[PDB]
């Protein structure tokens, strides 16, 4: 089959995403969105950071981890059936192509 | 500008309860995790409790689990802390704090309030005696003359002092209080002022001691 | 379980660089933040996420974090920078916010300043209520350490003396106060009372007498 994340209506969803700062003392921008990762950026952006902190936020969506140390995992509060679908987590790594793109499947029961 | 104002602090007996409040303004309140942090006199900072933007998650330092309840009303931009079974060592200044945008936990303490003293003691409230410290013309320099107010035998801390309802600010020095060897506080407040203004200008210290719901306006006049 | 350790005190000369350590097990793996607390004031966020600087904080403040040590760095130290400094972490293992024990920053070689002393007699009103308090007010001194001794005429008084500890003013000088409690009888009996403030080997005395 294929990896997926699961939650009942009402609960919080927990979607993982990670990087390891192989060049420490330096962070990269990140963004979550709805829909599979397109060629550039993420889909309907819901949460984004610059190279320092969150510069775009949506009600119900939160970075729950130490994102400055590579935990870019996402909490979604009080989920509904509408929240089912694919989410894109994206790390802006400097270089040609580079960008780490992660599609995470959420299934709401 | 971000603003965090604590209220509800004061005196309470061991075993008793109390409810702190923190009014917030200048940001979307629901979008930010909130905390309470405290500091016993002469001691370090100690994180107490936190709550997520939505109210969905609450967090507690071990030393207060089972006793304190954090909560929030987002439709009133207000954070609360219900404190039960209070103890001696719960005595401290209680600071409200806000975390950072888009973080579930808050992560750090971006904005702080000014705090509110919570005192936990069997000792009872005592209002102050206010007395004038009349300007000695025996002890002046030029125009400069020192006059003040003595605020005697009160408990607990704190006491605020102003002059002419805050209209006189220059040359004011409100000294920190002495803790006496009776458990009572005394402090003094002094204005340095021109001598020519003595016959002219009225000098009134405004003492406020909320713990005893007492407010005193004392007129200070020259010795005969 | 996870704990933060700081050195209690750090001294530095003015214009130099101050370094305040924050120790923890692989603290490099966690975001460290820093608070400044000046005497009497609420804490202020000075640095966040190791090395970021809040809007409105001077550039002399920098931070680092790797291994077992995080470090707050303050260059061109001025006297206003005296404070307690706390490091802080979020431990998602236990869901606690942790603080270090704090570091007192002390700026050395500051200009000595002699105290001003204002001594007040008991008020008429206090006397009329069968009490008497002499009030000795000491301001604008540095370093923050003084000795108060009371005298009735020439003789020393030791009873009913209550003296505060010193404390920083706005202008980074210190203040204190001492109170002597008498009976209205004692006050009227003696010819004068005196308050002697000693500071760095030198003594200043003010005197009041029933009048
Ligand atoms: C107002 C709204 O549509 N929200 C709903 C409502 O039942 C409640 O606010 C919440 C309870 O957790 O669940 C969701």
């Amino acid at each position: 089959s294929e990896v997926e994340y699961r939650a009942e209506v009402g609960q919080n969803a927990y979607l993982p995403c990670f990087y390891t700062p192989a060049a420490p003392g330096n962070l990269v921008p990140v963004c979550w969105g709805k829909g599979a990762c397109p060629v550039f950026e993420c889909g309907n952006v819901v949460l984004r950071t610059d190279e320092r902190d969150v510069n775009y936020w949506t009600s119900r969506y939160w970075l729950n981890g130490d994102f400055r140390k590579g935990d870019v995992s996402l909490t979604i509060e009080n989920v509904t059936l509408a929240d089912s679908g694919i989410y894109c987590c994206r790390i802006q790594i400097p270089g040609i192509m580079n960008d780490e793109k992660f599609n995470l499947k959420l299934v709401i029961k | 500008e971000v603003q965090l104002l604590e209220s509800g602090g004061g005196l309470v007996q061991p075993g008793g309860s109390l409810r702190l409040s923190c009014a917030a303004s200048g940001f979307t309140f629901s979008s930010y995790a909130m905390s309470w942090v405290r500091q016993a006199p002469g001691k370090g900072l100690e994180w107490v409790s936190a709550i997520s933007g939505s109210g969905g998650s609450t967090y507690y330092a071990d030393s207060v689990k089972g006793r304190f309840t954090i909560s929030r009303d987002n439709s009133k931009n207000t954070l609360y802390l219900q404190m039960n079974s209070l103890r001696a060592e719960d005595t401290a200044v209680y600071y409200c704090a806000r975390g950072s945008y888009g973080t579930y936990y808050g992560n750090y303490f971006e904005y702080w309030g000014q705090g509110t003293l919570v005192t936990v003691s069997s000792a009872s409230t005592k209002g102050p005696s206010v007395f004038p410290l009349a300007p000695s013309s025996k002890s002046t320099s030029g125009g400069t003359a020192a006059l003040g107010c003595l605020v005697k035998d009160y408990f607990p801390e704190p006491v605020t002092v102003s002059w002419n309802s805050g209209a006189l600010t220059s040359g004011v020095h409100t000294f920190p209080a002495v803790l006496q060897s009776s458990g009572l506080y005394s402090l003094s407040s002094v204005v340095t002022v021109p001598s020519s203004s003595l016959g002219t200008q009225t000098y009134i210290c405004n003492v406020n001691h909320k713990p005893s719901n007492t407010k005193v306006d004392k007129r200070v006049e020259p010795k005969s | 379980s996870y704990v933060l350790t700081q050195p209690p005190s750090v001294s530095v000369a003015p214009g130099k660089t101050a370094r305040i350590t924050c120790g923890g097990d692989n603290i490099g793996g966690k975001s460290v933040h820093w608070y400044q607390q000046k005497p009497g004031q609420a804490p202020v966020l000075v640095i966040y996420y190791d090395s970021d600087r809040p809007s409105g904080i001077p550039e002399r403040f920098s931070g680092s974090n790797s291994g077992n040590t995080a470090t707050l760095t303050i260059s061109r130290v001025e006297a206003g920078d005296e404070a307690d400094y706390y490091c802080q972490v979020l431990d998602r293992r236990s869901d606690h916010w942790l603080f270090g024990g704090g570091t007192k920053l002390t700026v050395l070689g500051q200009p000595k300043a002699a105290p001003s002393v204002t001594l007040f007699p008991p008020s008429s009103e206090e006397l009329q209520a069968n009490k008497a308090t002499l009030v000795c007010l000491i301001s604008d001194f540095y370093p923050g350490a003084v000795t108060v001794a009371w005298k009735a005429d020439s003789s020393p008084v030791k009873a009913g003396v209550e003296t505060t500890t010193p404390s920083k003013q706005s202008n980074n000088k210190y203040a204190a106060s001492s109170y002597l409690s008498l009976t209205p009888e004692q006050w009227k009996s003696h010819r004068s009372y005196s308050c002697q403030v000693t500071h760095e080997g030198s003594t200043v005395e003010k005197t009041v007498a029933p009048t």
